[PDB]
RNA sequence: GGAACUUGAGUGCAGAAGAGGAGAGUGGAAUUCCACGUGUAGCGGUGAAAUGCGUAGAGAUGUGGAGGAACACCAGUGGCGAAGGCGACUCUCUGGUCUGUAACUGACGCUGAGGAGCGAAAGCGUGGGGAGCGAACAGGAUUAGAUACCCUGGUAGUCCACGCCGUAAACGAUGAGUGCUAAGUGUUAGGGGGUUUCCGCCCCUUAGUGCUGCAGCUAACGCAUUAAGCACUCCGCCUGGGGAGU
């Protein structure tokens, strides 16, 4: 969906603060959880062009906070892609 | 997890000894489906404006469940086994 | 998308001459406060109060009017633009509408009125005309 | 100006009806005709309007009415 | 899937196989292997009454028992194996018993997969419970024409029967191409159509594959001498100009009916040519 | 470049509806065909007719069966979606939008050549389907001629699945983003309040959308808090007509 549970999980485990809801933390976090989600999507039906194009205004966002969370604090940005695994 | 709201028809000639076997096969499958119960009632013998296959009335009932979310994709081919059923509609509990 | 609040609060007192309130209310900025107070200078405006409030914000503007009608200003615009830069040495500097016009120079000694700017022979970049 | 007769009678009584367990209330939604009658008469808005649409489709997928009749 | 060639040589070009994907074990089980003589079409006279047969590549004949006797009793998919005497793929099928049975393969079954011959056997695909219990319209396979006999219709891949409904006798079935027959109420059949429906879009793209099938060449009868064909003779490529074309046989082929007008199941065709 | 701020923007919490996308199942009415019952000389069609169907019993009517396609009425300058476009119902997965106290991030924004994807209808490839509609075509009429408009038929197509093609008056012939600029009268979904338990009346505030109109703009027509008004940012595009989108 995902399920509220996991997301107050995934919330939780990559806050910097008690209460840091927002932040490029937890924003690329949930919104890579929302990209798995709709890739296995897209995999299930490959006619889903909306769903396509929606997938890539969402890799758009991810490119973009991914971005400037290069152009702030290289360390937390790697630490962050190493955690995730991701980009490249 | 979510709440179902399920009606289904059975046959106005039926014997009450088959009545009750196919009611108790229904239920033994919403158990077998993970279904808990949570109400239901029995709207039982209403005349039809117009019939299904043939028949000039039917036997309706329904049952309330709090469930799957993968149990209905499996009751749904088991509600068509059954020549004794007419039909069956699973809506989503959302008053 | 809020690409210059300078031009904006031109269009801003360009559209308050159209629409003849009494005044009007911009986003602050020493940048806009400054040369606001130059207008004060010039007359061409009655009277600019800025109002505090967190952060940014607000000053109100008071429109000058003429005692026969008429508006105080016949014209005004914004001859510097992103994506166009503008520079002019300190004699190059044109006297707008002639006597009656004056320009507003932003210069290393801060903004200028042309006459004033003449005077220091201070160049700068031509932030706007007013006439 | 403004007012229609005969509007809502629904909303002083409701609401979050049905969504389509009763049977009497959708018997005084269907016509002589046996088609829901227009908002004009209804006084419904059109978001309950049309909610009480796929309501009453569900109805006629209960059979509980008729989905054709004389005029 | 079908794996396209490239064209790195003329018999390339056009030749294409099957992904071959529902094979699982290389080798049969040598309990259920049994021999299989190439009669090459030839009669037991020994003159050929069937024109252009054997050549062939050699091949080992699977028991497979159509007729599933047993019910009653739950089975498993264990293997599923190439099947040189038909299109059609071979799946094998472990018994409760610990009785093993080669079974024809209706597409999309998995291994592992429970089958029960039985009466009160589930819907559920690679079943097979006699056509009373069967509700109208689902799809079935291995149809017998009468119990015991095994099932003679719908065994070649790809192929598929529905029912239009059925009284006590008998219960009513569309054969394929649109041909329909009362076939006996008590017979037992087997629902889910037959796998390997890709078959029909292999391409042979070579004289030489077909020697292994093995198709023996077919001359065209306009070509041959006049006393071996009727549309023989002429100086090159004579035209049909004898009236009605024809067998080598002196019976027609294009468009005569070849039916005996009497015949016991005249009565069972309720319907008839489609086309 | 360093250090800060929340208003731009994003995220969250609490809600709001939508023919949004794809998959699977299901629905009733009607057209058509078949089967039988009923009953007999017309039926059908046009401006008039004729082709056509029908005593081998039609049309009509009653009943049953089969198959495909489309979703009436609800339906509303309603709604959603980037456009194209999406209108039966149910379920499965899922995108997007709006509102509200307000938590957090603290400019993380906008546009965007190349590039990539989507992209009506028609068409092409392969495998299925084909009830009706229907290019091509056949026949009958109309006319001096009728390779048409009309009628009776009817293939491809229209339908599905997997691809290609990437054209439309793809229009609002008005690019995208933002700020400001009299108003009025409806609706589409929200939010707050001023009496009333409620019903319901009144006022205000967001976003979608209809019309009328002040300023302003205009070759004129008109546009007009959904500018074509006043400004800003960026991309696309125009330079007489024919020849030629060759």
């Amino acid at each position: 969906a995902i399920t509220q549970e996991r997301k107050n999980q995934l919330i939780n485990e990559f806050k910097t603060h008690e209460s840091d809801t927002g932040s490029p933390e937890v924003q690329i976090a949930i919104l890579t959880d929302s990209i798995n989600n709709l890739n296995e999507h897209l995999r299930t039906h490959k006619k889903d062009h909306h769903s396509r194009r929606g997938l890539l205004k969402m890799v758009g966002k991810r490119r973009n906070l991914l971005t400037y969370l290069r152009n702030k604090d290289v360390t937390r940005y790697r630490e962050l892609i190493n955690k995730l695994g991701l980009r490249r | 997890m979510r709440k179902y709201e399920v009606m289904y028809i059975i046959r106005p000639n039926i014997d009450e000894e088959s009545k009750k076997a196919v009611i108790e096969r229904f239920n033994n499958v919403l158990t077998s489906n993970g279904a808990e119960i949570t109400g239901t009632k029995d709207w039982g013998k209403r005349r039809l404006a117009y019939e299904i296959n043939d028949f000039r009335d039917g036997f309706y009932q329904i049952v309330n469940v709090q469930s799957d979310a993968a149990a209905v994709q499996e009751f749904d081919r088991l509600a068509k086994i059954s020549d004794d059923i007419i039909r069956h509609i699973v809506v989503k509990e959302e008053e | 998308v809020m690409t210059d609040p300078i031009a904006d609060m031109l269009t801003r007192i360009r559209n308050a001459n159209m629409v003849r309130h009494e005044k009007l209310e911009i986003p602050a900025s020493k940048l806009k406060r400054e040369i606001a107070e130059i207008l004060k200078r010039e007359g061409f405006i009655r009277d600019v109060e800025f109002v505090e409030d967190s952060k940014q914000g607000i000053i109100r503007v008071f429109l000058k009017y003429g005692q026969n009608n008429e508006r105080v200003i016949t014209g005004l615009k914004r001859i510097s633009k992103p994506g166009l830069r503008v520079y002019a040495k300190s004699n190059e500097v044109p006297r707008v509408l002639n006597g009656l016009g004056i320009a507003i120079i932003s210069t290393s000694q801060g903004v200028l009125t042309d006459k004033e700017a003449r005077a220091k022979q201070a160049g700068g970049e031509v932030l706007a005309y007013v006439w | 100006r403004a007012k229609r007769r005969k509007v809502c009678y629904f909303t002083s009584n409701g609401i979050t009806h049905i969504d389509y367990k009763d049977v009497d209330l959708l018997k005084k939604f269907v016509s002589e005709r046996g088609k829901i009658l227009p908002r004009r008469v209804t006084g419904t808005n059109a978001k309950y309007q049309r909610k009480l649409t796929a309501a009453i489709k569900r109805a006629r997928q209960m059979a509980l009415l008729p989905y054709v009749s004389g005029e | 899937a079908i794996k396209k060639y490239k064209p790195t040589s003329n018999g390339r070009r056009g030749m294409t196989t099957s992904d071959f994907a529902e094979i699982t074990t290389d080798k049969p089980e040598k309990s259920l292997l049994a021999p299989l003589h190439k009669k090459g079409g030839r009669n037991n006279q020994g003159k050929l009454t069937v024109r252009h047969q054997g050549g062939g590549h050699k091949r080992q004949y699977r028991v497979i028992d159509f007729k599933r006797d047993k019910d009653g009793i739950p089975g498993r998919v264990a293997t599923v194996e190439y099947d040189p005497n038909r299109s059609a793929n071979i799946a094998l099928i472990n018994y409760a018993d610990g009785e093993k049975r080669y079974i024809l393969a209706p597409k999309g079954i998995q291994v592992g997969t429970e089958i029960m011959s039985g009466p009160e056997a589930d819907i559920k695909v690679g079943n097979a419970l006699p056509l009373i219990n069967i509700p109208v319209g689902t799809v079935v396979h291995n149809i017998e024409l009468k119990p015991g006999k095994g099932g003679q219709l719908v065994r070649s891949a790809g192929t598929s029967a529905q029912v239009l409904g059925k009284e006590g006798k008998y219960v009513l079935v569309r054969l394929n191409s649109g041909e329909v027959r009362m076939i006996l109420s008590a017979c037992r059949a087997s629902i889910g159509q037959v796998g390997n429906e890709q078959h029909e879009l292999i391409n042979i793209g070579k004289a030489g594959r077909s020697r292994w099938k093995g198709i023996r060449p077919t001359v065209r009868g306009s070509v041959m001498n006049p006393n071996d064909h009727p549309h023989g003779g002429g100086e090159g490529r004579a035209p049909i100009g004898r009236k009605s074309p024809m067998s080598p046989w002196g019976k027609p082929t294009l468009g005569f009916k070849t039916r005996k007008k009497k015949n016991k199941s005249d009565k069972f065709i309720v319907r008839r040519r489609k086309n």
